[PDB]
Order: structure tokens, then C-alpha cells, then sequence
């Protein structure tokens, strides 16, 4: 009769059909991460090809029941996942050219190499090279080579690429009824329930700089006692109100700050938790820790396994000869079929990790009686927080005891809760601004606030005001460091992880409050609790059917992102940063740089200005230091690319250093450059037909 | 002489839940022992035994079942099978018995298929084989590119290590 | 008692000595090679190393008996390899200099890559890449790209190891007593008879510099013929009258034309002699090749092997997993052991080296019985000239047809006889001008007579001059160009090869005259003649016992090196050549080059010139062209290294060109340039302090 | 009847040929040979007519040689054994046998030595055992690293696979009075 006892025929044609071409494509997957190999890459192509042309063909078909006049929830709620997610309105040049864009940034970011300066055939790649040394070296001069190497020979690459890329995807995201892609992408946290309260997608936004608002106490107490850690070591090289420089952050990017642990560790004599000693010598494998992580999730009042994950799921290394990936991951594979991933060994890290797999299955399983088209998440976050969430429990030194992995005459003082927080917070305090500014930068790039002129400009700018870092080299145009991260240049969403973060707060204040803990949060665990799990599991089941702030205020109370619970969970450590950071600076400057003190003024006063009168000066100058040099007997070479351009006001005026060829870290001082401008100035401004009013060189 | 019950529970090649086809038709062997069985639920005639009982209409069927679908084999209520496959009468006296088949039903080569769609309420004990293209309004479609017109015999898929539910289960169905 | 009655119980004390100690050395490399792998590189330097160090050890006990007492020529000969090829005088720390300046430059050839401004992650490497593609392609650019690639990613990072490199060869080589280190490899070719009537080591440089005249008509007509086959294919791109570029010549240095037969072979309807089918056709294996192998030196007298050499030398590839280098070697272990190591397949080449090889096992047999000191070719070049003689007799179309490889309908017709002959040439005829003036550059740098600034002044001005190929790309005395090839980064003599070629022909055409053949040279078999291989086992019997020109006279009835006999062997093609440049233009002017005609001349009119205007005017200039191509909208980012500048006359004037950035072979127009020096000549004069009569831009 | 031919072709542990020893002691078995010998020249007494010819006395010697010194083993010749390790008279009678060992006499433990060095010339059959360092103007060393001053006893060096002529041979004669 009417269309809606059409959409449902319509639906339940969909489903039952598509569960099986879904099913098949799981499987090819599986067959072939667990088996590298040729003929196991040609299966999966023309199976995901085959269901992506029935998931398209069926977008296509979609399009004849209109929403308006549909009433029940579900299937409205699966109407409205198709016929968006669908084939994209584009050229099919365009859409050719969008493709080979984003083939080429991934081969681009996956097989890029950055060389030594004095070894031009020593070059390292990304994954098993230059991260080990921004993880490991305390050098300043190898860690300022390897951050400057990469995103140069790197994001210089990426830069075009990026920006057709950014041009190509506001194209489509236009053609799907949005205004941008950073739009586009915020199409998830976005319910509807009655007289409009549902949640827009303009007040993410607003929610999220609310919530970055209300953590800068903890994170600027947090950089600053980083920042008074890391002048014991590298002494003179970083200012006591300034920012910190990019390179001695942890990683290339600073994103994590975990790996400063060890340089700004309080109580070094006090050792962590660490029982991979008293694993291996009570004769543990991975199915002693699976099923011990499967005695947790009962214990809390969580189902056993399928009984298929145990007999088909790898969970170690194959003996025999079989390339897999070792990255950890949890399948779910369709039609009632779980799976878990990964290549663990006997280690602590492995096993809070097949905690958190084994929390992402038990997500994946609560909602297999929902449709195929509501089997996921309320959203991009609570997967990761319900993931991330299940493992903050077992990480207790209390949990370990009664499970006999720590020894029972291990004192819990008041030093290890601290150390413990530190770690915490330099994982999960200290990526919460990374992660909004970036996700900021990229959605004022897509709403086209930000010009293409002025990438670079506000990238760093942003960096400074909001996370409190600043570059140690100047950045024109021409780099693209955005680009240089793992989730920008394969064209993933960010913001994810910063709802992660506020969602598995909120969940761990929740579950403990329910399981009755007394104590503080971070030594809370939720084991042995029936009470949690029902309040746990009538959130797992329920998917996409229902608005995530519906499902959130069942079990927080709550419709909006509170970040309460995240700053009672480090208010011990809140109050001892604050009495750490008595006698220092709690802030930062946006001034300071580590090219600061050495760079030169110089004001334009007018002949006709474009981009090749920097080149012109870049070359006059690198002249002047060659000359200068050659009296002195010291034959140095210094180009176009030794002379670095900041504060580049494009009317008035900018800011000039010049670095030694082949050392980055080697800037010459003032003196010796004002010395090299004086000697020869009648080259440096007779090739701009100007005298020394012009250019007085403050 | 024994009732002819054995040459079809130790056979093979069960037919789907829209190819069931009834045979006529000792009685310990069902209820003594015979634990591999998934389920014994009995509605109608009861657990009780069969010793020399007085008994007539004893015509019993099998068909392969999903897994999810076995509580839809019962009076008075809503499901798939009941609404379009299988209809069980509301005063249905009899009983069903059902086991697992992990690797007996699960071969590369197997079709089973169920109908998803028909025209109208389907009533107990009665066979629907045409394969007749569901059209969602009415009448015919009598082609597939088009809105209004779908399949309707859809396939289990059945393959190995898929977990209980979607797992092949041979259930009988006696009627008394 | 006296000397020469106790200095050959010295020298007999090191026969019976060095020998147990050499064959355990060469054990471990013959051990090494065939089994490469871990804990067994350090062998030689365990046992190897022992041989290494008694080697100069015994030199500081030689010495103490006078050369001038000693009148017999067996003991006089050995105690002259001794006491000069011993530790080499010199300081701890310039002796660790020298050996960390040759292994960085083996280093730097072994591990150099070079690759496009576009796509730079794909790369390639020498011997599995750029040989490849300048061996195979037919494209300009694509040959240019690798060229220019190639000598400026590697060869410049020589330039600087080189110019130590010859400094401390030369310091080592005045202490051993020479002149500088060109005449310490002019070592060899030294003997002495009677009366100072031997072969001095300034007579090398005088007789090689006369057989280089002779062959002079002969390499003119096969460079004209080349150049206008070349013509055919690149066309526009190559003149009539000049020289050849440097790129298009079969490989990366232009030291073999082989690889330039299919574009210049003559009559391609014939087809070449090929027995690769005909062989695997008839079943023949490893050892079919080499047992017909040793066939052909039974037959002229040589004895057979010595049957350790079947049960112990590798022929094949082995079957089980052991890793060898598939270098063709023969190998001379010592104490009566033979062996040769080379991976054989069922192809045509793979028969002749077979010969070649056991050739030189041949040599190694015959001279066993002298002591260890003289158990070598009577000089370097006599050792590679009798395997090439040996293969040189069976390549015809006479021992093949005997053998049934090549079927008896073959047409040997005259045409096919000049399809080998130029075959030949391009591998014989044009190998002897390169190889003259590489050993002419290098004996010059070492005799200081061309300085240190003039390195590749020289180098390509012999280049066009002696060889009559042009460089397609200026090189400044930044490049290092000699330092690409193998033999000169890895410190190897090279005039080794020119003599071999002369010693080919001149054996060749001895053992033809005795063989009694009549008809040409390049069709002669000395096959189952007794009385060739009698005369040809005497050469072989003495090694350095006798001096080379005795040795030479007993042989081919000459003292002195004749290119006669090589004149001769190429009279038909010479005769032929001679008719096909008829219409063409036979020699070369060395004015051409492919950057000619398109450059601007420049004149310096005085301000002070100290090589540092270079990198200003290099800057303006490419300040200019980006100037000039902004106003017809077309941004382009031109670079100093994108101005190259030729004919750099330091006083008076030099010349210069401009290509495009990302494409060394996009040369931008003269009246291009010459309209972005116009409309830019008041920032480009300026700049120097000067006007537009003091660079007249011609 | 019986005649102790034995113990020296059969035997194993063959000395250097600085080393050799005498046995003091049937000519059939140099015709039916149990190992193939690699040479039988002989002077003086023809290797045809054995068994009617009488005899004295008859001694045996046993040793190592290099190979190339097989041939230097006869009356009234040079060579470095000759010289100073073995010297046959010139009216010798009787003759030498010689055999390969490939695999017997080269394992990796097997240590043989030649004198190369020795003060004089050398008579006919007499022994010498004294290792002292062989010095160019004469008398003694006692030190090594001086000048003119050299071990006299250099070994052979017999490794596996070393080619014909410097395989080790097995090298007995028979000569009598
Ligand atoms: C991993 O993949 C390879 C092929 O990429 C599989 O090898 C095939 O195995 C099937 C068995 O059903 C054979 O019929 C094919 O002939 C095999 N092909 C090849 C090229 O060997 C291999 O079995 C896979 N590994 C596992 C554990 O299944
Ligand atoms: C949850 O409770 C159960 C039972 O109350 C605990 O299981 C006991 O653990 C102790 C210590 O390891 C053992 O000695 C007992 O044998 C276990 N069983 C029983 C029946 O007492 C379990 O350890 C608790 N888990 C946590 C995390 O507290
Ligand atoms: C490159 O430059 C850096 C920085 O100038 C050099 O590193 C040291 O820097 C400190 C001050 O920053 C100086 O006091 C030291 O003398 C510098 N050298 C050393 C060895 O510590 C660095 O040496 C330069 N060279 C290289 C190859 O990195
Ligand atoms: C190739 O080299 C390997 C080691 O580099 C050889 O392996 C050794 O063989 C000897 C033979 O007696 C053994 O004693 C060693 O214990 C082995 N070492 C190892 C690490 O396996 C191997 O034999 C060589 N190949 C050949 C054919 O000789
Ligand atoms: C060298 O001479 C020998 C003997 O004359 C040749 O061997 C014979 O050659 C003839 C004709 O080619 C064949 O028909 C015979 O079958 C060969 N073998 C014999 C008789 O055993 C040999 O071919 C000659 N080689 C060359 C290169 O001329
Ligand atoms: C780089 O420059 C070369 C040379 O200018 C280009 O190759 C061709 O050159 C001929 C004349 O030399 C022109 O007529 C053609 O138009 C050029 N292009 C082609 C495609 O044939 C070459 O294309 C340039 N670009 C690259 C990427 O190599
Ligand atoms: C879960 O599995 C364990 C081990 O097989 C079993 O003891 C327990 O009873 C199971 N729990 C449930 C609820 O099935
Ligand atoms: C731990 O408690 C003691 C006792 O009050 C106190 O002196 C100490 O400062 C505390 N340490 C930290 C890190 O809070
Ligand atoms: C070489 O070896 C072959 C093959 O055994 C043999 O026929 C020939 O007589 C040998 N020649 C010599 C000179 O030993
Ligand atoms: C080969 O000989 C024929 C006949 O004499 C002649 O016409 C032809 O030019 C010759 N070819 C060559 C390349 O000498």
C-alpha cells in the first residue's frame, strides 16, 4: 500500500541479502591478513568489489522512499544511513583523480626516506626507522635532523597532493547536501529526537572547545612541569616561559608524550608496575591470557565466547611459514563469527591489549540482533571508549594481586599512584590538545577560513597558542606538516579520539560509582560486579538504534561530554602538579622560538613586491655569508635553502636567520651575519635598486 | 511390525523449510539416551512415553533450520518461518526434535533457501513451492532491475565456523 | 757464506713456506665465495690475514742482500718483487687514512642511488638498475636522466675522497722510490736485459700514445658510421660533424658499444650466429660445456685437467641453499690445485667464457713449476690476453659447424661476415680510445700535470678530443666524472685493458700462421693443430721468470707491442666502412655540444673576481627566469643549479644555459633567456656594481 | 716357504722421510699387487726373474713423500731429499715401490715433515733426528727471530684435494746385499 509497507519489504530484502556478501568479504579479509601471500590479495578485490556494486546498487534503489512520510524509528534510522553513504556525485575524471590523489599520499607517506646529511646512502623510513629515533635519542641535534628531514623531503611532496585533495573533497561533500567536508565528516554525532533537541552538527564544535577550555588548568600544570623536567636535560636549549620545541615531544609528531616518561620520571628509585617477569615464570601462553580475560568479562556479568572465537581466531605467531599482520585488531566478521587478531607474546602491554580487544569483540557481540545497517557504534567514539574502558580496570595493582601476577609485599604508597597518573596523563592528558587543534586546523582548511596561502601560517600559529609547542625551523608554503601524521594524510577522521578520551572517562566514573568503589577513581576495578555489567550491557546492545545522548544519559545520566570525570581521575595528580609548579611558570609565551635570538629584522619600505623578491634576498644573502666567510679562510658553501624566512609579513616587513649547509641545528650567530650584511652591503640593496632607508636592517 | 521411523534420522540430503515433504510413519530410542540432540521441548502430547499408546495421524517431516528459527517452531507467535515457511496449528499436538550439524550439513557444495516474501498470512500444514517473483504491491514483476519486485527464496550461506544461530540444525517435527 | 750463497737459502725458506700459507688463504676465499654467509667472512681475516701479515714480514728480512752482487736472473727476479711490495712507508695515521678513504669510495659506488624529481621513493642502484636502463632504453631523456643522475648523487660525493685519494697514493708511491703513483702502476712493463736495453717505465707512455695514432683511421670510420646509424634513431638530436653525447653510447661511460649493435647493425636480415637452441635442444648441461671445452686444448697439445679440478670446482648452480656470486673466475689455489667458479647455463656466451675461463687455468698449469714469486703472467697484460685468444678461435663459424652446433646449410656469406666483424668492433675497436685516455687522465693527475682545479676541465676536454664524445650536461669542479667507473673508485689499473687488446691479435695472428691458415684472420681455427699449441705452451711454461719482451719475441718474433696484426683482423670491415662513410663526414671538431647553440656568451669587464659572482650571477640570472615566466603566468621555481655555466674562462668570459627545474633535458630557449636578461638587465647589473657595457651579453 | 715380506705395505702409521725406519725382514706379491702401485722403475736387478734369483740379506724402508719427489728417489741423483733427507748409493740394487693415499693419510689430523735445511751434504743411508735451527753462516741459533736463522723440519702440509703430485704416497723399497 503505502511506502511504508514498502520500505520495510524493501529493508528486509536488504538485510538478509547483504549479511551474506558482507559475510563473504569478512572472510576474504581474514584469509588474507592472516595469510600475506600472493592469490589471497586477488579474492578480497572482486569480492568487496561485489558488495560494494550491490551496496551502491542498492543506494540507488534507496532513493524512492522519502523520510518525511515515515514514522518508526529503525527503519528510519536505516533509510537515513543509505542514501547518504552512498555512490558520490562527481565527475568520473574527478573521481578518477580523487583516487590516484589518495593512493599516492599513502605510497608517499608509507615509503618516504629521510637521509643523513654527512651519509647521503644511510636513509631510514618512517615506521622502522625515524620513530625509533624521536622514541628513543635524547640527541638534540639527531632528533632536530630526523623532525626536519621528515615533512621536508615528505610534506613537500604532499602539499599539492593535499590541496587538490582538500578541493576534491569539498567538491563531493557539496553534491551530498553539506556544506564541507569537515561538515561531511561530523555527519556522525548528529541525532534527531523531537522539536529539534536533537544534536547539531555546529555543536560539536561548540562542545569540544568547551571541553578544551575546561582542561587547560591540567594541561598547562602538565607543561609545565614537562617543561622544567626537560632543562636537566638539553640545558640551554629551551626557554623556562616559552614553548617547547616539536622535536623533544616523544614521537615525530607530538602527539603522544609517552615516551618523556623516563626523562621526567618522579621517584626513579620507586619501579613500576611491570609483572612480565612474574608472567613468564609462572608458564603463561596466549590462551591462558585470553581465557583469563574471558574470566574478567564473565566475572562482570558479560557472556562467555561464541566457542567458534577460540578454534578460529590466530592468536599467536604460526609456526609455520605464513606473513601476517602483526597489528592488534578485533573482527567482527558477520553472521554470529567473532575474531581476534593480533601476534601477542607474554607481555604486559599484550595483555592489557587483549583486554581491549576482547572489550571491542564484547562490543561487537551485544548488538548482533540489531539490523546490518545498526551494527556499529552510537558513534565514532564509544567503540574505542567501551575498548579503552574494559582495560583501565585490570590495570589496577589490585586486580594483579588477587590474580597473583604482583606479590602481595608490594606497598602501594602514595609515590606509585603519582608515577602511575604521570604515565596516564603523558598518554591520554597530554594528546587532548594535539588532537583538537589539529582536528580545528583541518575543519577551518575545509570551511575555507584558512586560505591556501595561509596553511602553514595558522597551522603553527594554532600550534603555539593552543598546544604550547613551537617549531625549532620556519615553515613556508611550501611544507605541508599536517600532511606528515599517519591519519591526515590517509584521510581519517581525528576527532574520534578526542571523544574516546571524554567518553571512557565518563563511562569509568560511572561503572565505579555502580560497582560501589569508595576510594579514588584511578584505583578503582570494576571486577566482580553484577551490577555493572546490566547498566554495561543495555549500552552494548543497542547500536545505531537509538541517539547516542540517549543511550549516553542511561548510563552517565547525562545528554552532553562532561570532562568532570576526567579531572577527578587526575585530581591527585592535579594537586601535586600544582605544588610542583610553585616556583616555575604555569604557561606559555607565543613568542619565543629556538630561531628567535638569532634572527634579524628586516623592514620593507618599497620595487613592485612578489615571491621572487624573497628569492632574490635569500640569494643576496647567502652570497654575503660566502663572502664573509671566504675572508676568514673557512670556504662554506651556504645556498637559498640556508636562509630561512619567519614572521613573513607580506607588506611590511619579516625576520631572517641563516643555518650552516648540511647542519640544521648549526645557526650562525647574529653578530657574525649583521658582520656579513655590514661588509657587503652595497650588493644586498643595489640588486633592489634601494638605498639604506629602504632596508635599515633593525 | 516396527514403525518405519529409522530411514530418515540416520539418512542425509534433509531438503529446506520450503521443500518438507511428509512421510507416514521404535519410540525409546528418541527419548532414552540420544543426548547429541540440541533440544527436546515438547508441546502437545508431553514428554510422557509412547508405551503402546493409541495413537493415529503420526505423520512426521524434517527441514534445515537457520538456528535462531528453532524457537519460531512453535503455536502462537510471530517469525519468518512461521509467517511464510512453516506454520505450526495453535492446538498442535505432537513434538519437534532437533540436533546440531557442524560439519554434516556445511560442504562447499549445499543449497538451502528460505522464502522471505509472499502474498498474505500462510496457515499450518500446507506447501508453497513456486518459485513465483514477490512483487511488493501485487500481481507480477516478472523481471528483477526495477522497485517493487524482489527474490523471494534467500539462501542460508551456510559455511563452516559461523557460531551457534547460523550453524545448520536438522530439526524433526512429529505430529499426533 | 757470501751473498747469493745464503740469499737463496732465504729465498728457498720462503718458497717452501708462503705456499702452505697462500693455500690456506686462498681455501678460505675459495671456501667463502661458494659459500656466502655468516662466520665465514672473518676467515680471511683469521687465516688470509696470517699470509697478509708474513707477506711484509719477510720484506723487513729481505733487504740485507745487495741487487747489485746477485747476477743470476732466477734469484735476482725474486728479490725484486721482494723488498718493494711490502708494508707501505708511511705514518699510523695516514696509513688508517688511505684504507677508510678506498673503503668509503667502494661504498659510495656499491650503495649510490639515483632517481626522478618526480616519484623521488622510486630508486635504483647501479648493477641491477641504471645498467639496465642505459643499456636497454632508446629514449633521450630517459638515458639523459640517468647520465646526468649518475656522476652528480655519486660522483660528486667522490670529489672530495678523490682529491685526498691522490695525495696519499702519491706520498706511498715516493716512498717506494717513484716518481708518483702513475709510475709505481708503471711498475710492470719494466724488465731489463743487457746495456739499459730494457722496456723503461716512460717507454709505456711513449708506445701506447703510438698505437693510439695507428688505430686512428680505424675508430674515425666506425665513430662516423655510429654517428650516422645514430641518426636514424635520435633525430634533432645529434650532429653530423660533431662529436657523439655521452648518454647514447650503450652504457653509463661509454667504455663498450655493444649495446649499440641493434641500432647500427648492418643487413638485419641476416641473422647473427646463435647456438642457444641448438644446445639446450641436444641435451647439454654444465658439464657437456666445459668436457667439449677442454676438447679444444687437448687437441692444440695443452695437456688435460688435473682431475681435482672436475671433483671440486663449482659448474652449475648448486642445488642446495648455499649463496654464491655468479662472477665467471678461475681460480689458482696453489700447490698443483685448479678450479673454476662461475654459474653455467645452456647459452652461447656461457660457452665461450668457458673457454676463456680454463684459458686461464691453462696459463695457471704451465707455469706451476716455477717458484711462487713468478707464478704470474710475464706481465698483467698477458694474463687476460691468452683466455681472449682462446675464445677469440672457437666464436667462428667453422669449430661450431664441427661440432654440430650450427647446422651445415649456414649461409657464411660476406655479409654475415661483417655482421661479427662490427659486432667486434664495437666491443674491441671502440673500448681502445676510452681506455687510453681514462689511464692518460689519471697519469696526468698523478704527475701533477693537471692541477686540482682543472680535473674536469681536462677530463672532458681529452673526451672530445681523443674519444670524440661530448658531454651533454656542463660539469663544474664540483662533479667528479673518472670517479663513476668501478676501476677507478675502487683503485684498479686500467691501462691492463689496452694492452690486452694489442696482445690479442698479435698472439692470434702467431698462432694462425703456425696453424697454417690461408684465408682471412677473423676466420681462423687453430683447432687440432699440435705445432700452434707447441709454440703457444712455451709462452705459457715461463711466467715472470723471463722478461715480457723475450717472452713476446719467442712467440710472435717482435719485441715490442704491434697493432699491425689488430689492423689486419679488421681490414674487411675497414675496407667496408671506408665505403659507407663515402657521403658522410669521417672525424669530429670539438666545438658541438648539445648544450651549444642555445647558450648566451658572457664578458667580464672588471669587481674583484673570487669565484663568488658565480653564485650571484647564477641567482640573477634564475631571479630573471622566474621574473620573465611569472608574467606569462607560468610559476616556475628556478634554481641556481638549474643555471649551468660552460667555457669558464676564469678572466675573460664563460658561457651559460638555463633548463627547466625537473627536467635536465628541457633546455629553455636562447631567445627565451635572452628576453629575461632584457627586461631584468637593471637588477642583474647593479648587482655587481657595474653597467651594461661591462657584461656585454653577446 | 716363508718370507716376512709383511708389516710394510699393510701396516699403517707411516713416519715423515726424516723418520724412516728399517724392518730387517716372496716376490708374487709385486706381480699380484694388493694395492696398485704407481711405479715400478728398477735398476740393476731385472723385475722379471725374481724367484730363481738367491739372496743375503734384504731390508725394508718405509715413509712419506710429497709426489714430485718420487722421482728423486734413485742412484745417483739431486734433489732436496736427496740432499738432505734420503740419499741412495750408486750401486744400488733393488728398487722402490710408491702408491697413492687420497684418503688414508689426509684427515685433518696428520703432521709430516722434510728437512729443507741441513749443513753439508748428506751419505747414503744414516739417520738424523735433531731439530736445531738451521743457521746461513753456521754453529747454533738459540733464538728465532734473528737474522739467517731458519726451522729446518717444514712440513709438508697435506690437506684433501691438492692434485697429482702433491697427494701423499706411501713409499717403500726393498733393496738388499
Ligand atoms: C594461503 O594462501 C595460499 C594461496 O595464496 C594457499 O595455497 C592454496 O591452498 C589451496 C588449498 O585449498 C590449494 O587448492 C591451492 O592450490 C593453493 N595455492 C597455492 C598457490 O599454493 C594456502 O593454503 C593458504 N594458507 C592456508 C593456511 O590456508
Ligand atoms: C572474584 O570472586 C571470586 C570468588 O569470590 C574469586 O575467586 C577466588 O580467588 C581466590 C584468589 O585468587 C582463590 O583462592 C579462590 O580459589 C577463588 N575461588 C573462590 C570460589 O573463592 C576471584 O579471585 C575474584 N576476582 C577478583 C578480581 O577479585
Ligand atoms: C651541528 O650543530 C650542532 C649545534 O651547533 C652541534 O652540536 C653541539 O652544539 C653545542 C651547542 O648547541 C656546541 O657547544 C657543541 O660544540 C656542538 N658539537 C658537539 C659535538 O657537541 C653539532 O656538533 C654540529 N655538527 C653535527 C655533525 O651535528
Ligand atoms: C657453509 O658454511 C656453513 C657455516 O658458515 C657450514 O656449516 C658448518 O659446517 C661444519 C662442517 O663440519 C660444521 O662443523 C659447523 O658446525 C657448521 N656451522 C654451522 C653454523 O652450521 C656449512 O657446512 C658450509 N657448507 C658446506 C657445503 O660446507
Ligand atoms: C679434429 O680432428 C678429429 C679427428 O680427425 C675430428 O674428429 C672427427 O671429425 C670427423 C669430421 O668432423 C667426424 O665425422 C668424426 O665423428 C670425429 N670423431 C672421431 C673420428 O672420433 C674433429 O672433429 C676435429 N675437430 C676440429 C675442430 O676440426
Ligand atoms: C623533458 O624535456 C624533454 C625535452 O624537451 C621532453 O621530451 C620531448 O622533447 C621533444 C624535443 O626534444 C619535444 O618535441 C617533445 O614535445 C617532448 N615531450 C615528449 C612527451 O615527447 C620531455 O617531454 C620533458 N618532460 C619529461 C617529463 O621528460
Ligand atoms: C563460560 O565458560 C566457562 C568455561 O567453559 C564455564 O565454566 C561457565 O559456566 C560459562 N558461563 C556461561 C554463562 O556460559
Ligand atoms: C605522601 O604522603 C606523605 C605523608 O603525608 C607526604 O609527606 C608526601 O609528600 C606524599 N607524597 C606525595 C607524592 O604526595
Ligand atoms: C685426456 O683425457 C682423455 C679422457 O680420459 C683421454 O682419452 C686422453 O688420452 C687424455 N690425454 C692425455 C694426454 O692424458
Ligand atoms: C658481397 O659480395 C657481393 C658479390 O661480390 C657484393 O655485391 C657485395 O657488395 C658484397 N658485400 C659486402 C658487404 O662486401
Amino acid at each position: 500500500s503505502t511506502t511504508e509497507d514498502r520500505a520495510k519489504i524493501f529493508l528486509d530484502n536488504f538485510n538478509h541479502e547483504a549479511e551474506d556478501l558482507s559475510y563473504q568479504s569478512s572472510l576474504a579479509s581474514w584469509e588474507y591478513n592472516t595469510n600475506i601471500s600472493d592469490e589471497n590479495v586477488q579474492k578480497m578485490d572482486e569480492a568487496g568489489a561485489k558488495w560494494s556494486a550491490f551496496y551502491e546498487e542498492q543506494s540507488k534503489l534507496a532513493k524512492n522512499y522519502p523520510l518525511e512520510e515515515i514514522q518508526t524509528v529503525p527503519v528510519k534510522l536505516q533509510l537515513q544511513i543509505l542514501q547518504q553513504s552512498g555512490s558520490p556525485v562527481l565527475s568520473e575524471d574527478k573521481s578518477k583523480r580523487l583516487n590516484s590523489i589518495l593512493n599516492a599520499m599513502s605510497t608517499i607517506y608509507s615509503t618516504g626516506k629521510v637521509c643523513k646529511p654527512n651519509n647521503p646512502q644511510e636513509c631510514f623510513l618512517l615506521e622502522p626507522g625515524l620513530d625509533n629515533i624521536m622514541g628513543t635519542s635524547k640527541d638534540y641535534n639527531e632528533r632536530l635532523w630526523a623532525w626536519e628531514g621528515w615533512r621536508a623531503e615528505v610534506g613537500k611532496q604532499l602539499r599539492p597532493l593535499y590541496e587538490e585533495y582538500v578541493v576534491l573533497k569539498n567538491e563531493m561533500a557539496r553534491g551530498y547536501h553539506y556544506e564541507d567536508y569537515g561538515d561531511y565528516w561530523r555527519r556522525d554525532y548528529e541525532t534527531e529526537e523531537s522539536s529539534g533537541s536533537g544534536y547539531s552538527r555546529d555543536q560539536l564544535m561548540k562542545d569540544v572547545d568547551r571541553i578544551f577550555t575546561e582542561i587547560k588548568p591540567l594541561y598547562e600544570h602538565l607543561h609545565a612541569y614537562v617543561r622544567t623536567k626537560l632543562m636537566d636535560t638539553y640545558p640551554f636549549h629551551i626557554s623556562p616561559t616559552g614553548c617547547l620545541p616539536a622535536h623533544l615531544l616523544g614521537d615525530m609528531w607530538g602527539r603522544f608524550w609517552t615516551n618523556l616518561y623516563p626523562l621526567t620520571v618522579p621517584f626513579g628509585q620507586k619501579p613500576n608496575i611491570d609483572v612480565t617477569d612474574a608472567m613468564v615464570n609462572q608458564g603463561w601462553d596466549a590462551n591462558r591470557i585470553f581465557k583469563e580475560a574471558e574470566k574478567f568479562f564473565v566475572s562482570v556479568g558479560l557472556p562467555n565466547m561464541t566457542e567458534g572465537f577460540w578454534n578460529n581466531s590466530m592468536l599467536t605467531e604460526p609456526g609455520d611459514g605464513r606473513k601476517v599482520v602483526c597489528h592488534p585488531t578485533a573482527w567482527d566478521l558477520g553472521k554470529g563469527d567473532f575474531r581476534i587478531k593480533m601476534c601477542t607474546k607474554v607481555t604486559m602491554e599484550d595483555f592489557l591489549t587483549a583486554h581491549h580487544e576482547m572489550g571491542h569483540i564484547q562490543y561487537d557481540m551485544a548488538y548482533a540482533t540489531q539490523p546490518y545497517l545498526l551494527r556499529n557504534g552510537a558513534n565514532e567514539g564509544f567503540h574505542e571508549a567501551v575498548g579503552e574502558v574494559m582495560s583501565l580496570s585490570v590495570a589496577t595493582p589490585k586486580h594483579l594481586k588477587t590474580m597473583g601476577l604482583l606479590s602481595p609485599d608490594f606497598l602501594e604508597d602514595n609515590e606509585t599512584e603519582i608515577n602511575f597518573l604521570l604515565k596516564q596523563a603523558l598518554n591520554i592528558v597530554g594528546t587532548l590538545p594535539f588532537t583538537y587543534m589539529l582536528e580545528k586546523w583541518r575543519w577551518m582548511v575545509f570551511r575555507g577560513e584558512i586560505p591556501k596561502e595561509e596553511w602553514m601560517k595558522k597551522w603553527w600559529e594554532m600550534k603555539r597558542d593552543l598546544v604550547g609547542v613551537v617549531e625549532p625551523v620556519p615553515h613556508d608554503e611550501t611544507y605541508c606538516d599536517p600532511a606528515s601524521l599517519f591519519h591526515v594524510a590517509n584521510d581519517y577522521s581525528f576527532i574520534r579520539y578526542y571523544t574516546r578520551t571524554i567518553f571512557e572517562f565518563q563511562f569509568h566514573e560511572a561503572l565505579c560509582r555502580i560497582a560501589q568503589h569508595d576510594g579514588p577513581l584511578h584505583k578503582c576495578d570494576i571486577s566482580n560486579s553484577t551490577d555493572a555489567g546490566k547498566k554495561l550491557h543495555q549500552m552494548l546492545s543497542v547500536g545505531k538504534s537509538q541517539p547516542w545522548t540517549v543511550t549516553l544519559k542511561d548510563i552517565v545520566d547525562s545528554r552532553n561530554m562532561d570532562v568532570g570525570p576526567l579531572l577527578r581521575y587526575f585530581e591527585p595528580l592535579y594537586t601535586w602538579l600544582q605544588e610542583q609548579n610553585r616556583k616555575s611558570h604555569v604557561g606559555w609565551n607565543t613568542d619565543w622560538s629556538p630561531y628567535s635570538d638569532q634572527s634579524i629584522k628586516v623592514r620593507i619600505s618599497l620595487y613592485e613586491w612578489n615571491d621572487n623578491e624573497m628569492y632574490l634576498f635569500r640569494s643576496s644573502v647567502a652570497y654575503a655569508m660566502r663572502e664573509y666567510f671566504s675572508k676568514k679562510n673557512q670556504p662554506i658553501l651556504f645556498g637559498v635553502e640556508n636562509v630561512w624566512v619567519s614572521n613573513l609579513k607580506p607588506r611590511i616587513s619579516f625576520n631572517f636567520h641563516v643555518t650552516s649547509p648540511g647542519n640544521v641545528s648549526d645557526i650562525i650567530p647574529r653578530s657574525e651575519v649583521e658582520g656579513a650584511i655590514r661588509m657587503s652591503r652595497s650588493r644586498i640593496n643595489d640588486a633592489f635598486r634601494l638605498d639604506d632607508n629602504s632596508l635599515e636592517f633593525l | 511390525n516396527l514403525c518405519p521411523f529409522g530411514q530418515v534420522f540416520n539418512a542425509s540430503n534433509f531438503p529446506s523449510v520450503y521443500a518438507w515433504e511428509r512421510l507416514r510413519i521404535d519410540y525409546a530410542v528418541l527419548y532414552n539416551s540420544s543426548s547429541s540432540f540440541s533440544t527436546f521441548k515438547c508441546y502437545g502430547v508431553s514428554p510422557t512415553k509412547l508405551n503402546d499408546l493409541c495413537f493415529s495421524s503420526v505423520y512426521a517431516d524434517y527441514f534445515v533450520v537457520k538456528g535462531d528459527d528453532v524457537r519460531q517452531i512453535a503455536p502462537a507467535q510471530t517469525g519468518v518461518i512461521a509467517d511464510y515457511n512453516y506454520k505450526l496449528p495453535d492446538d498442535f499436538t505432537g513434538c519437534v526434535l532437533a540436533w546440531n550439524t557442524n560439519s554434516v550439513d556445511s560442504k562447499s557444495g549445499n543449497n538451502f533457501y528460505y522464502r522471505l516474501f509472499r502474498h498474505g498470512k500462510i496457515k499450518p500444514y500446507e506447501r508453497d513451492i513456486s518459485n513465483v517473483l514477490y512483487n511488493s504491491a501485487g500481481g507480477t514483476c516478472s523481471s528483477i532491475s526495477q522497485l517493487g519486485c524482489y527474490e523471494p527464496l534467500k539462501s542460508y550461506g551456510f559455511t563452516p565456523t559461523v557460531g551457534v544461530g547460523y550453524q545448520p540444525y536438522r530439526v524433526v517435527v512429529l505430529s499426533f
